[PDB]
């Protein structure tokens, strides 16, 4: 039954993966930039970038590499989606039109095969004879790059090898070979294959297999003249080129994990190192040549360069440029000097471009008044950490407030003028017994401070031993000015105390408005945590005041506001407290049958549970009698990222599996059976990891809303960046939007060609399903971006229903007119 | 006495909550006043009276009150509503059959969250999932629908068995007309796909051998939502039905109706060769398509795979918990 | 665990029917009545044997609970049937039983299930149920003459002849109270001991242990030959006082 729309108001901003080459013409130097679904094309001038192309595509980008095949004039580009929809692609430019041409495409999904551990690889023979796919254990599929497999047919060879960390086709040998690390249970080894398109088998491979690291966790392919490959670990940097064998470990690089490469030199002898504190190292090949005229690497070498972003991918560009594709904090341009300046650092800023980073929670609060509306989100972690105020100016205007620590929670106090935010640091054991943070951060430069005193966990029994340089997180709630951002108050939680979630109410008959706070003891022999904290303070002339504390048996994963009572939920439990005339918290009922109470929302005496594994739930609280009561339940099993209601039936869910959905209310109550099963009228494939669920607008709609088709505003934000919206339609402007989708992408030419219809459908490991009771709004807004000829070719033999007129056809500039209507709602 | 069910009430249940949707009725979650012990209550509703006490509850309480078994789930009492005062007739309350409560189910477990399955785990779950069914076997019962809902799981990584509604005797020596649509079509063997009508136990081997190639991929085999293309989907991997592997198969109502696509070869090892070999074996012959020559539970349970499984050591399923709360 | 069916001799003058002022006759009369018309019936449905027997059982438990004054027994058979076919796999609508009733019954009789025949029956159940405490798997003396005789080798029809006349015994056997007296192995030794020794024949001599004079001790542990004495009585007095005599 239930209809709704779904639109993209922010794009995926995090960066996924980036390569460099002559994609666009054989002469310019190309920076290609992945994002969630979105390509974005760059050419390297001396300044910085100059954008010239951007697509979307339908399916998340897993692979995506450069290649150019004997016979080409200019690189070609590979791409995986995955839901396994590979396919080649051309860029083309007739003078001013810019097009990109799916030169062969397929899905190389296999009926069987378990998906690996360490996700889906994909590296291409420097010879591109071949691509390799890593798609399931135990299995390598290859992709001849032959001029006839415009399909991508492919076959897969038995791998031995199950459990397979990293591989990359190996430069510098007579036939295609595969240099790979993987993990049995004798630890972690080094082994290579040599790969036969003509037998369609391995054979054995050129040089010894040995046995790595435990923690080895990539390989680099070294091109000529060295061949061979390196393996960078957690402690040490190897590398291996027949019987040859080198090995530092030098002490910097244990502090932090690596997890990005790339090449500098394309001889080899240079190449950057990132880890996960942000640092940026230069890995040096030293040469020496011998009497052979051959060269030899003589030995390896770590410079420490300076601090970027916490980048999940690097590429040199040119010169000393470098960009930084981060997908915790923002991304950048960052000039390497020969030079280090006056503090040591080697490398300095050029430019920023904005990330949201991964949205753990955000609020929607009018700062100014206006009845706009600002987002005031939590994006980012570690050291890349901040809020970000955002409000629609067209563009989206975007003030950055750095925290340089995580933030976990926000919620809005107007009484205080004030923002409360929870926040969790890193600090390492040291050598006092105690901890010592890597930076100060926003819990530190606050500008009163104060620490719980509780007694309540003051008898442990058993204690816990602690070893040097081990993380742990220290939570904070801070206080934060609406105007300022200043940090006005840090409150630290007691030691292996989390904050998890976080409220700003009145109770009962108090006028006092309070900061309430859940929190959890995690420690680390604990696989579900036994011990917890509802806290209530209150932030009164520059200092927080703890006002009482009530212990709970779990952790208190969400709390919310309910006619003056606190409904709060403690791992299966879900519990509704009263507040006293005696500032405590008094329990009055309580609901037992939950696996994990992750998630809570209410309207009116109705309250939605969010599952971990048991999909929604819908509880009712009876005043006529003092508990809970069961209204219905989804049977159909999910993993749930967030939860919210869209109005006294439908219910809104996200999947951890990038899906999402709404149930409702059976509404044919014949039989109690009925009544109890909420059913899934909507399903659809986002694509993007949702976190929190939002009700609000930030368009101006304080008179200024005339009128919408769309009814409702659910603001949603994801971990790459991406902010949507949901919105309800009436039956009539569904199957009218809904029609016109299918009659769109007839028309409209896809990357890849990709189907949009699989695309949009509900995925799972275990299911696909066609995507009900959702419209794509970024489809219907492509309407407007489509020429002329293709606009009349889609509203031929359009009919309206339920309407002033009951059958009226459409014409181009009628459906030109209601999408830009729709397109006011962002 | 502890025997004298069906006159114990309801009242000595307090209901914790609505855990599925059953076939005859709800079923809830619910604590003992008395001992504090979580039980589960499948409802029984006979005010519909169409035939009266329906007979899928009636198989259950038959069959349960014989069998008893480790992995065989054990239903403890039957319960009643309020009944009405002095009338036997304007009763209209229900009855409810007390099981003991399982944690999760492993569809639940599956479809939602990943739950990781070591060679080890596979091992104590299969092993106690066929050692159940041998006891089942032994007495001469057939569960007629294993699907991976009714295979239920405590956290301890116990298994038990649950949903006996379809379940029937089965005598070897005098052959029996049956229903022919038995097993869920995922899960649903060749023989009843062509309409054998008089089947065998082998039956269940072969959906418990989906399940084992599914817990090795956390994905089902065989997805399909007609009779005909599961069949096809199974031939693409088992190799088509024909007498060169199946003497009798001429002898079903639809092998020439019925016809896959090609007349394909096996192929089983090759697409699971990531499978260990001691696993891949046990595979082979569960599903193989002649039910005279698939293996028995017996047999399996003599297999180099879980031969040598010492049940005490439970080794229980990877839970995330806590990690998994927050990516 | 599982709930005791078995009474002594004794006890049966003590059923409600009759503390209710019925006399011992008239409960086995009526008893003989409610077990003959639930095995006509069913018969006449093609019902297996097993399911009539079922149905027997649970009519000769349910007057150990209940008084004939206030559960016409036409209806208690009937439901008894009803929910035999349905526990031993053969099952029947419930209409179906009423309309095979009412072919047998005479118009006095029919009266027994009032103005609405299946309402009378169907609400029945729920009693029979709980009376017989949800115990719904029952085993009869036919599997064990079976199994016993299968372990006799020797002349061919002289051991036909003994299954089919100790088989006969059996049916007769669900007309009285034995069922609620002794196991139905017991029973099925007990048929097989008299139909020998109306045949002449020397049952030990079939046996494994043909020097074993009791015979019947390697089938049923602890049975004395005064059980098997006395279930033989009973059966036999049915014959006697009716015209039909043994089958021989
Ligand atoms: C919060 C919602 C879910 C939480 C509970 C997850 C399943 C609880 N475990 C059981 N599941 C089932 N299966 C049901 C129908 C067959 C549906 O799963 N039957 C059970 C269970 N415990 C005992 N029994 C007896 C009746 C056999």
């Amino acid at each position: 039954m239930s209809y709704n729309y779904v639109v993209t108001a922010q794009k995926p901003t995090a960066v996924n993966g980036c390569v460099t080459g002559h994609f666009t013409s054989a002469e310019d130097l190309n920076l290609l930039i992945a994002k969630n679904t979105r390509l974005e094309i760059y050419v390297v001038t001396a300044e910085g970038l100059r954008p010239v192309k951007e697509v979307g595509m339908y399916g998340k980008i897993a692979v995506m590499e450069l290649f150019r095949p004997k016979g080409e004039s200019k690189d070609l580009l590979f791409i995986l989606t995955a839901k396994y929809n590979a396919c080649i692609l051309e860029y083309k430019q007739s003078g001013e039109s810019i097009d990109i041409i799916t030169r062969a495409h397929g899905n190389v999904q296999d009926r069987i095969g378990r998906p690996s551990e360490t996700g889906i690889i994909g590296i291409i023979d420097p010879e591109c004879r071949m691509i390799g796919l890593r798609l399931y254990d135990g299995l390598f599929k290859v992709i001849p790059l032959d001029r006839d497999n415009k399909e991508l047919k492919a076959f897969n060879i038995r791998l031995e090898e199950l459990h397979v960390i990293d591989v990359k086709f190996l430069y510098g040998c007579q036939a295609p070979t595969i240099c790979f690390v993987y993990q049995d249970p004798q630890g972690r080894h080094v082994k290579t294959y040599e790969v036969s398109l003509r037998e369609k088998e391995f054979n054995k491979g050129p040089w010894k297999q040995e046995n790595v690291e435990a923690e080895a966790s990539m390989v680099i392919a070294v091109p000529e003249p060295f061949g061979g490959a390196i393996i960078i670990g957690q402690e040490s940097i190897t590398y291996h080129n027949g019987d040859k064998y080198l090995a530092i470990a030098p002490p910097i690089i244990k502090q932090s994990t690596i997890v990005c490469h790339n090449r500098v030199d394309p001889n080899g002898s240079r190449y950057l190192l990132g880890d996960m504190e942000g640092r940026l190292f230069m890995l040096l090949l030293e040469k020496e040549e011998q009497m052979d005229g051959t060269v030899t690497l003589k030995d390896l070498r770590v410079e420490l360069l300076g601090e970027t972003s916490i980048a999940e991918c690097l590429t040199y560009l040119d010169n000393g440029v470098v960009f930084v594709g981060s997908r915790l904090g923002d991304s950048q341009l960052v000039k390497l000097n020969v030079d280090s300046n006056e503090q040591g650092s080697y490398v300095v800023a050029m430019e920023t471009f904005t990330n949201l980073g991964p949205i753990v929670d955000m609020c929607v609060v009018d700062l100014e008044r206006q009845g706009q509306g600002q987002l005031v989100t939590c994006s980012g972690a570690f050291k890349e950490g901040s809020l970000r105020i955002i409000r629609n100016g067209q563009k989206l205007h975007i003030r950055t407030v750095p925290l340089y620590e995580s933030p976990r929670k926000i919620c809005y106090q107007e009484v205080s003028q004030c923002f409360g935010v929870l926040s969790s640091r890193i600090e390492v054991q040291d050598t006092s017994g105690g901890t010592t943070a890597l930076r100060p951060s926003a819990s530190t430069q606050a500008l009163s401070s104060s620490v719980s005193s509780s007694k309540l966990f003051s008898s442990s029994t058993a204690p816990h031993e602690t070893s040097f340089g081990e993380e742990v997180e220290v939570h904070n709630l801070l206080i934060i000015d609406q105007h300022t951002f200043e940090v006005l108050h840090a409150h630290q939680f007691l030691q292996n105390e989390y904050a998890l979630s976080l409220v700003s109410c009145k109770l009962g008959k108090d006028p006092n408005t309070y900061f309430i706070v859940g929190t959890a003891m995690v420690y680390p022999e604990e696989a579900e945590p036994k011990q917890g904290r509802i806290v209530v303070f209150q932030y009164s002339d520059g200092k927080l005041q703890t006002v009482a504390e009530k212990e709970v048996k779990g952790a208190v994963y969400s709390m919310v506001e309910f006619n003056g009572k606190l409904l709060a939920s403690i791992n299966s439990t879900v519990r509704l407290y009263e507040w006293t005339t005696e500032k405590e918290l008094r329990t009055e009922c309580n609901h037992y049958n939950n696996i994990m109470a992750l998630y809570l929302k209410t309207k009116g005496d109705f309250i939605l549970v969010g599952d971990l594994m048991r999909s929604v739930l819908l509880l009712a609280y009876k005043p006529m009698e003092g508990n809970f009561e069961e209204i219905a339940r989804d049977f159909n099993p999910n993993w749930m990222s967030a939860v919210e209601i869209l109005d006294d039936d439908n219910f809104l869910g996200a999947e951890n599996a990038f899906n999402l959905f709404v149930c409702q209310k059976d509404s044919a109550a014949t039989t109690d059976e009925e009544r109890q099963h909420l059913q899934e009228v909507g399903l659809f494939h986002l694509g993007e990891f949702v976190n929190v669920f939002c009700h609000g607008s930030l368009v101006m709609q304080n008179l200024g809303e005339t009128s919408t088709p769309t009814q409702g505003s659910v603001l949603f934000g994801t971990v790459n960046g991406m902010i949507g919206l949901v919105t309800s339609l009436s039956e009539s402007w569904y199957n009218l939007l809904l029609d016109m989708q299918n009659r769109l992408n007839k028309v409209i030419k896809s990357v890849g060609k990709i189907e949009h219809s699989f695309w949009r459908s509900f995925h799972t490991e275990r299911k696909t399903e066609p995507a009900t009771g959702f419209i794509d709004g970024d489809l219907i807004e492509s309407f407007l971006d489509i020429s002329r000829p293709k606009m009349q070719e889609v509203v031929a033999n359009l009919q309206y229903d339920d309407g002033s007129g009951m059958k009226r056809e459409a014409t181009a500039d009628d459906l030109i007119k209601v999408v830009e209507e729709l397109t006011r709602i962002h | 006495t502890e025997s004298d069910w069906g006159k114990r009430c309801v009242d000595k249940f307090d209901i914790i909550g609505i855990i599925g949707e059953g076939t005859y009725g709800q079923v809830y979650k619910a604590k003992d006043k008395d001992t504090g012990e979580l039980v589960a209550l499948k409802k029984v509703r006979l005010d519909n009276e169409k035939e009266g006490f329906p007979i899928t509850a009636i198989r259950e309480i038959k069959i349960l009150r014989q069998l008893i078994h480790r992995s065989v789930v054990n239903m403890k009492e039957i319960v009643t509503d309020k009944q009405d005062a002095l009338d036997f007739k304007k009763d209209k309350g229900a009855f409810y059959l007390v099981f003991e409560y399982m944690d999760h189910d492993l569809m639940g477990l599956l479809e939602s969250g990943l739950v990781h399955f070591s060679e080890d785990h596979i091992k104590s779950f299969m092993k106690q999932l066929m050692e159940g069914l041998e006891y089942c076997h032994k007495k001469n019962f057939l569960h007629r629908d294993i699907k991976c809902s009714n295979i239920l799981l405590n956290n301890s990584g116990q298994i038990k068995l649950a949903d006996f509604g379809l379940a029937r005797l089965y005598n070897s020596e005098e052959s029996r007309p049956y229903t022919n649509k038995v097993i869920t079509l995922w899960y649903r063997p060749p023989e009843l796909l062509l309409g054998e009508e008089r089947y065998t136990p082998a039956i269940d081997v072969w959906s418990c051998g989906c399940i084992l190639g599914e817990l090795f991929t956390k994905k089902p085999i065989f997805q399909a939502n007609l009779e005909l293309a599961q069949l096809e989907l199974i031939s693409r991997l088992c190799g088509s039905p024909c007498p060169a592997v199946w003497p009798d198969v001429i002898r079903l109502p639809y092998f020439n109706t019925m016809k896959p696509k090609k007349q394909y070869r096996r192929r089983l090892r090759e697409e699971f060769s990531f499978i260990p070999s001691a696993a891949l074996d046990l595979l082979d012959h569960m599903l193989t398509l002649d039910p005279s020559k698939r293996c028995t539970a017996e047999q399996t349970l003599q297999s180099d795979f879980l031969k040598d499984v010492e049940l005490s050591k439970m080794a229980p399923p990877d839970l995330p918990h806590w990690q998994d709360c927050h990516e | 665990t599982k709930p005791c069916w078995y009474w002594d001799k004794k006890d049966l003058a003590h059923t409600p029917s009759q503390l209710e002022g019925l006399d011992p006759a008239t409960e086995a009369r009526y008893r003989r009545e409610g077990a003959r018309f639930i095995f006509d019936v069913g018969t006449r449905l093609g019902l297996h044997y097993d399911t009539l027997a079922t149905g027997i059982i649970y009519f000769h438990r349910f007057y150990m609970f209940h008084s004939f004054k206030q559960f016409p027994r036409y209806v208690t058979g009937a439901c008894c049937l009803f929910l035999a076919g349905k526990v031993e796999e053969t099952p029947k609508k419930c209409k179906d039983i009423i309309k095979t009733a009412r072919s047998l019954l005479n118009d006095v009789q029919f009266g027994q299930f009032g103005d609405d025949p299946k309402e009378e029956v169907m609400v029945l159940e729920r009693i029979l149920l709980q009376t017989i405490k949800f115990d719904l798997q029952v085993e009869h003396p036919y599997q064990f003459l079976l199994k016993y005789a299968k372990q006799l080798k020797g002349d061919k029809n002289k051991i036909q002849k003994l299954v089919q006349m100790a088989w006969t015994f059996v049916n007769d056997s669900l007309c009285t109270t034995l069922s609620l007296q002794w196991e139905p192995e017991i029973i099925a030794v007990a048929v097989m001991y008299l139909a020998g020794r109306l045949c002449k024949f020397e049952i030990q001599e079939w046996t494994s242990k043909p020097m074993y004079r009791r015979w019947w001790e390697q089938f049923v542990q602890d049975v004395p030959v005064d059980v098997l004495e006395d279930i033989c009585h009973q059966i036999l007095d049915l014959y006697s006082q009716g015209k039909q005599q043994m089958p021989h």
